[PDB]
């Protein structure tokens, strides 16, 4: 969150918050009653987002569900599939957080070191996460969007 | 001048390094009094705890002697 | 396996190396003491 | 632009081991010479 | 700046900007106009703040204009207040700001150690910092105020 | 460790529910009264001296303590235990802006008690102390902020206790 | 490092004036472009990988730098750039955040010349190949936010050569 | 630590006594499984990452494990798992081809059942892990080797239990 | 020994045995036996060769067999003669061990502080070893002889 | 640094060249000599203070460096000395085991010679030092590796010179 | 500037001793290789453009040195090159003949290398060069004064390095 | 030295490119701007003596520094005054007609700064009287090269300062 990343500062310095940072820890809570609703339609959209980013992944990269691929068999869809649920909702939590905290310290440092035992590919899912942030703006508005997209653009930023 | 005994286990949780990692999550060793709140701050900060700490050199007196 | 990365402060730029790069090096030779068994004790000790 | 310099040098970044680079690296960071162990190492290196 | 303490902040891991931070960068220069008029506002106002801000610190503190006083005489006075209208112009460049980053380089790191050597009482220039926070908060609106007030409240309290 | 958003959040990540209406509500309870924090915060770090100052004054000094013999003897003990008497304080505004004991049960309690029983440090004088610096810091922030510093406070004390 | 609003403190600080018109209205100026640069930024992010590929296949690569004596020969010499690069993006994506050349010549572009002389590494087709995403993020960024992106990379291209 | 070699030599040095007839057949016992030892160190070296990505499909993924709040949860804690797997792997060839536990003792399982403990590291479910590892390097290097390298698995497994 | 100087470089390396690495092992165990057979030749004849060295040591330093020397009774000469008994051994172990390990953790490390608080001549002792080097290479052959002169003088020059 | 080996191959890597007959050849050669070079490192490491022993009494000490006013004079600058000579025999040993006076350059020879010239030693007498050592190591080494030995310390005498 | 005899002359008379057998030794050494370097140097005065020719050929030209953005780019800095080649060629023909560097430490590393960092030439592409030149004049001279040329050619490179 | 047209061409050369539509917009970014600065300049030629005159009694005589104890006292120091101020005029005045700092960085700033310190000049009285010129000639030039004008003396000062 917001406040524990201002904190921990606080705390690496040995130091109170300061004068420019409880602006921003202010700034913070006055955009939460607009967000709040934000990620609460990502929320209840959750068992269809991914679903519908199933048939535009595969069908995008058909070497995933081929004999040769590392999701073939309906089990193995599977497990992508969950994979594509944890991580929207682990970027549904940091939007109701606000900084990358949520996704980084759970679900982010070490997706390297993860799959370098278990053979998913990186590539791939940097199509997966670029669909999901495309699929799930059309149900907010501009101003919403304007308010989801940044969230969105950080697992694609980051693993790359 | 006094030593803290003390032992302690402190977990990285940001970077998973990868050699010879086991002396450096668990161990007892003395620390100055000068150094010693410096020392196990670091603890709290890295997020492990500390299992005990023991005075060993010196009295709880104070007072003179506790120059170094 | 990533790239190394390491982590600045305020004041400087914070830097990342390829693996490949110093997988290719001298290979870091390096010098570990392992001592705290128990001080006071019970391991299997002697003096290593 | 560029108000001061620390002036260039000459680097030699290394590409691969080959094992002769790595054992001499190696007794260097010691700085002991040849163990006796080693010696064989080189042995039946040049032997093969 | 915030954008100094934001962009560091986010070179130090070799990352990309947050999207938690490409947020109150936004606040700031959604606040930039506001931050501009009030600074302009309290630069208008500058000899009337200092004037009456010293003659309320001379009235609270009647020892330091006394023969045994760090200020005592007409060019000792003038002095006190040049170090007030001092602290007005860095209370001001924090203002634009957006942080207290530029007064803190400027007039506080080193400021117990000036004052020591000169002999001036430091709870003196902290009660005419005081003084001129009340002049400076009566010419302003309340969110405005309240907004300048604060950094004077930084200066207080960093002058301790 | 952890705020209110945080331990929301993670509290529902452990068994992998998505923010439901309890979970909003604890979030919107959290952010509507954070503001009085920040107004509380702001004004404990403008006058934390005199915090520490007046519950020293009304706990600790003018006592046996201060005077040759107890644990507050010798300039470099007052100073030691006033360092403490900061450090308390700032984690309690630490814990207070959080909304969350977690960092007063990382950062101050994580060996703290077994370390002033190896020194002898008076814990009941540390307890007067630390509620002396509540009583302070609820007499400043004001009735908006009093309870949210009192609860953190009554926090560490038991936590010392 | 600076942005505009410290450049612009720093610069009437040593002569000790207030902010006057022209301050104003240079802290005035960068404030409406305040938009942009943001939108642009996170375009240069996300798109990054694809814009790094592009300009080297644009510029490094196809070339005498892929052949046997190349400075880009092998792979591990090409994995020294895309890093190389990554920086000239990164960096200059914090130049059209905070937009003044400050932090391009502090961290980046500072003894950079003397490194690359020690190292080999040719400094024109390092700039060449900062050309090149010039070209590629003027092209994805848009039409006006095209400006300003094209006056950091080419502060950055003139620095280095 | 030592090796067969060095204890044997270390046990007859606190005696003071020359090599006799005993400790040259103990010698002779090792020596006469030398190749053995060599050939089997480099299969498992060369197929480290395969070993340890059968074991982790055997053992502990597909379970609680890897769910919320499981041990294994998270990339940080699946990483870890992982890199603890192939510790194991790495100091058990290291005890194969030394030819005894005392690295094993001296390297791995000091402090480590406590570590664990302190951390809430399934223990039972290194076991099993060490145990897939086990029958997967036995499967591997053959009949000449396997119960050799089982053994020093096995003292893993009894050292952590 | 060889073994665990090899183990200890790698895990200080940080990766597994090297290929090269494992080529020391190989030799050690192809070596063995030869060494082996060098060890039973010279551990046969130990009270010989202390003997034969004792004559040399004794003509070459009549200071140590003199009134101000330390072997001087023959008490103390026995317990020169069980020293030089005792660092036959140590040799004899190094040869079977292929590195001085147990040498130098036996009889080399301190030694100096031995022999300086037993007040005894430390170039006395190095001319025994030499002697005993001289009568053992005449008992063996010279290719062996070579690595027996290796480690022979790798003490010679530790005690020095 | 670099050997014979390393040196032919990353010289014909950068051309791109395949290892020809030539190559080859020059790999018989550093080859065929290998077990001599290695005989004469061991006797080298064997009589190390040795040589170092006969180097100083035939070329250093009886002269005026030892008196007082020389630079050898005190016991500090007689032990810097005679540590100084040992590193130079034992870097002219890794450059006979490795075929090449790469490592010699790279780690001895820069700075040695403005060193010396900062701190006053003779590099005269530093020259004459180690032209003792290569006569006593090609008196301990033999016709085998006399040679071999003695052309790593004319280069050093050499880059000293 | 010194040669061998006047080095020797030298060194004897700082200690005010008559030349001895040593000294005679020493100056009949040098005088038995007099008429080789005196054939050796007449072959590269005449042949002195040829040599900085093609070693630039071999080490600098038809690289990114001569094209844009090079530091031997331009007509200027292409001269300036070929003339501190041709002082470095005949500066190694004058030490070859003195058999001493002393004319090199004295005329032209002194502050060469804090010139070339102050003018931003490459130091590792110079050192090249004369590495080139070393390799022209050794197939030049031929086995007779080969290594009597390149020690001076070596010197000249571990200075600038 | 080097202007616009000059930097925009040598910013091309260096990378090898061509004149681009870039360049080009820069090179009309200075031909539109011509008469403007032409303009600025013969005003600034013609009004010199004024300039300068008024700047002195507006920031420095009438004070300390004209009376005994001074650094303007003394008529040569005076002279030497006026003529410092006529060099930042007719510098800043050559910066504005040619669109570039660097003859400001290499003829005016270049060791002025220890130069000064050197002499005893006060640096803050020298900076406050380029203001003063600068005031001076934005009046005299008017709206049209004002902001032009007002940045090389900004240059200047900040240079200084
Ligand atoms: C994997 C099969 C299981 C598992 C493991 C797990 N381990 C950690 C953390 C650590 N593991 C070690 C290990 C070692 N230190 C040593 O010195 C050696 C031998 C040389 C070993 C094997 C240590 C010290 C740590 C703590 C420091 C660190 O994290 O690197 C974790 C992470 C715990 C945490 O989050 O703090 C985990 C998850 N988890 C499973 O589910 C498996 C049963
Ligand atoms: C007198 C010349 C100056 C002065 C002094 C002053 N002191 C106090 C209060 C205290 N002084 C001490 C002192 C010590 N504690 C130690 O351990 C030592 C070392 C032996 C010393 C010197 C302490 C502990 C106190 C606190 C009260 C207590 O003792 O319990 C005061 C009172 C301040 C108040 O706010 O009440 C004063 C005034 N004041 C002057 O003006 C002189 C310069
Ligand atoms: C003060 C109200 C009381 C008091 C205290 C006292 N403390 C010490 C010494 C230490 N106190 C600490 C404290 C902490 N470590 C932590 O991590 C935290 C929270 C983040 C705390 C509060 C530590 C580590 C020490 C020892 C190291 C050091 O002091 O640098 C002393 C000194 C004891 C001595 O003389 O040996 C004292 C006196 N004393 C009183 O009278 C009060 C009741
Ligand atoms: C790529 C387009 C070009 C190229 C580059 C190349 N670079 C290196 C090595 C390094 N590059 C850097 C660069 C930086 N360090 C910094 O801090 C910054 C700014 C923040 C920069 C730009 C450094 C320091 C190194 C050395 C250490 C490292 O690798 O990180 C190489 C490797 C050279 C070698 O093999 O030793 C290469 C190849 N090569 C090309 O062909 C392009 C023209
Ligand atoms: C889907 C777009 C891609 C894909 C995925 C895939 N994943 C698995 C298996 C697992 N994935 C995880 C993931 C996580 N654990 C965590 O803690 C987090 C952070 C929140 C993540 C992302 C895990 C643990 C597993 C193992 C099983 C388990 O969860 O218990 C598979 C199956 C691999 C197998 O060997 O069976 C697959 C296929 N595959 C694709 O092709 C896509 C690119
Ligand atoms: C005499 C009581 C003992 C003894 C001595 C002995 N010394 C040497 C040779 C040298 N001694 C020195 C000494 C020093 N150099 C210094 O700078 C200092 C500090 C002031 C000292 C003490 C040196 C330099 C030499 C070498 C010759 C020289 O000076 O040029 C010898 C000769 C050894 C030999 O020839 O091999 C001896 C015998 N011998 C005894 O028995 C006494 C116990
Ligand atoms: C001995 C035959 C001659 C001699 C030498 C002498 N050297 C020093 C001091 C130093 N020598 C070194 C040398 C090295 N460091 C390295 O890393 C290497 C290569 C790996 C070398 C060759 C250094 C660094 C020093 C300075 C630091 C130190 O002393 O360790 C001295 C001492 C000078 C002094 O008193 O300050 C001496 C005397 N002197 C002679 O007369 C001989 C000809
Ligand atoms: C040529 C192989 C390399 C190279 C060289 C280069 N040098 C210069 C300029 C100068 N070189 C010198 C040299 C010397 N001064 C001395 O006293 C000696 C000893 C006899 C030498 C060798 C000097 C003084 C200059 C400066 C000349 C001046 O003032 O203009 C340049 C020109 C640099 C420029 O900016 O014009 C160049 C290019 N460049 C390469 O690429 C080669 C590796
Ligand atoms: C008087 C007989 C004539 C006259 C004089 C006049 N002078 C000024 C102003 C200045 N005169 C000086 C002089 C000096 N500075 C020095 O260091 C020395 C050497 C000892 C001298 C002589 C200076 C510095 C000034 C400037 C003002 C100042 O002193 O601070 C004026 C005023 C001009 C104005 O424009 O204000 C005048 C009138 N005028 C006559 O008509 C007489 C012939
Ligand atoms: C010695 C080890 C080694 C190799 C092999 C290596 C390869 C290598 N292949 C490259 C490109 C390329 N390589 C290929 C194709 C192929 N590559 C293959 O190994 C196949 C035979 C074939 C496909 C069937 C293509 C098409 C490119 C152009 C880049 C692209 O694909 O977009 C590049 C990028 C620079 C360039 O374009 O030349 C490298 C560095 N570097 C190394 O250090």
């Amino acid at each position: 969150s917001v406040v524990l990343t201002t904190i921990m500062n606080a705390d690496q310095q040995l130091r109170y918050p300061s004068v420019g940072e409880l602006e921003q820890i202010k700034n913070f809570m006055e955009d939460s009653a607009l967000r709040l609703k934000v990620a609460k339609t990502l929320s209840d959209a959750n068992d269809r987002v991914v679903k519908q980013a199933s048939a535009g992944l595969f069908q995008r990269r058909p070497d995933l569900n081929n004999p040769g691929g590392n999701a073939y068999g309906e089990k193995r869809l599977g497990s992508c599939i969950r994979d594509l649920g944890w991580y929207y909702r682990l970027i549904t939590y940091s939007i109701v957080a606000g900084n990358n905290e949520p996704v980084e310290r759970i679900g982010l440092t070490g997706i390297f070191e993860m799959y370098r035992v278990l053979e998913v590919p990186i590539p791939a899912m940097i199509e997966s996460m670029r669909l999901l942030k495309k699929e799930a703006l059309e149900l907010l508005s501009p101003a919403e969007a304007e308010i989801a997209a940044p969230y969105f653009d950080y697992v694609i930023g980051a693993m790359q | 001048s006094r030593y803290f005994k003390v032992t302690a286990c402190i977990p990285s949780l940001k970077r998973v390094r990868t050699g010879r990692e086991l002396q450096n999550t668990f161990f007892t060793k003395l620390v100055p009094y000068e150094n010693w709140f410096t020392e196990q701050q670091r603890i709290q900060k890295a997020g492990g705890k500390v299992l005990s700490v023991k005075l060993f050199t010196g009295v709880q007196g104070a007072n003179t002697g506790v120059g170094a | 396996p990533a790239d190394i990365v390491r982590p600045s402060s305020e004041d400087r730029p914070g830097l990342t190396l390829p693996y490949i790069y110093k997988l290719s090096a001298d290979s870091l030779t390096t010098f570990k003491m392992t001592a705290i068994y128990g001080a006071d004790g019970r391991p299997k000790v002697n003096l290593s | 632009s560029i108000r001061g310099t620390s002036g260039s040098t000459v680097a030699r970044p290394r590409l691969f081991r080959t094992v002769m680079t790595e054992t001499i690296n190696g007794i260097n960071a010691e700085d002991r010479y040849p163990n006796s162990g080693e010696v064989s190492q080189l042995d039946q290196f040049f032997g093969d | 700046s915030v954008l100094t303490k934001a962009i560091v902040n986010a070179d130090a891991e070799a990352r990309y900007l947050s999207p938690g931070e490409l947020d109150r960068i936004k606040s700031f220069v959604a606040s930039g106009e506001r931050r501009l008029r009030i600074a302009q506002t309290l630069t208008e106002a500058r000899e009337r703040i200092v004037k009456q801000a010293g003659d309320q610190l001379f009235q609270i503190r009647p020892d330091v204009v006394s023969p045994g006083g760090n200020a005592y005489g007409e060019k000792m006075t003038a002095l006190c207040l040049r170090d007030l209208d001092y602290y007005l112009r860095l209370v001001t460049y924090g203002i634009v700001a957006g942080d207290v980053t530029p007064i803190e380089e400027i007039g506080i790191i080193g400021v117990k150690e000036m004052y020591n050597s000169l002999q001036t009482p430091i709870p003196a220039v902290a009660e005419g910092v005081r003084a001129m926070k009340n002049v400076a908060t009566s010419l302003l609106s309340g969110d405005d105020a309240a907004e300048a007030g604060f950094y004077f409240d930084y200066l207080v309290g960093a002058m301790q | 460790m952890q705020d209110a958003i945080t331990a929301v959040i993670n509290n529902y990540d452990v068994q992998g529910k998505y923010l439901d209406g309890a979970a909003l509500d604890k979030l919107k309870a959290y952010f509507t009264t954070g503001a009085v924090r920040v107004r509380a915060a702001a004004v404990i770090s403008s006058n934390a001296t005199t915090i520490i100052k007046e519950a020293a004054a009304k706990a600790l000094i003018y006592s046996d303590l201060t005077r040759p013999g107890g644990n507050m003897y010798t300039t470099r003990r007052y100073a030691a235990c006033i360092r403490d008497m900061d450090y308390f304080l700032r984690y309690a505004t630490y814990a207070m802006l959080a909304g969350d004991p977690s960092i007063l049960d990382e950062r101050v309690l994580n060996g703290l008690k077994e370390t002033y029983n190896s020194l002898g440090v008076p814990i009941a004088a540390t307890v007067g102390g630390i509620q002396a610096m509540k009583e302070v810091v609820g007499g400043l922030v004001g009735p908006d902020a009093a309870k949210e510093a009192s609860i953190y406070f009554d926090y560490l004390s038991s936590g010392l206790s």
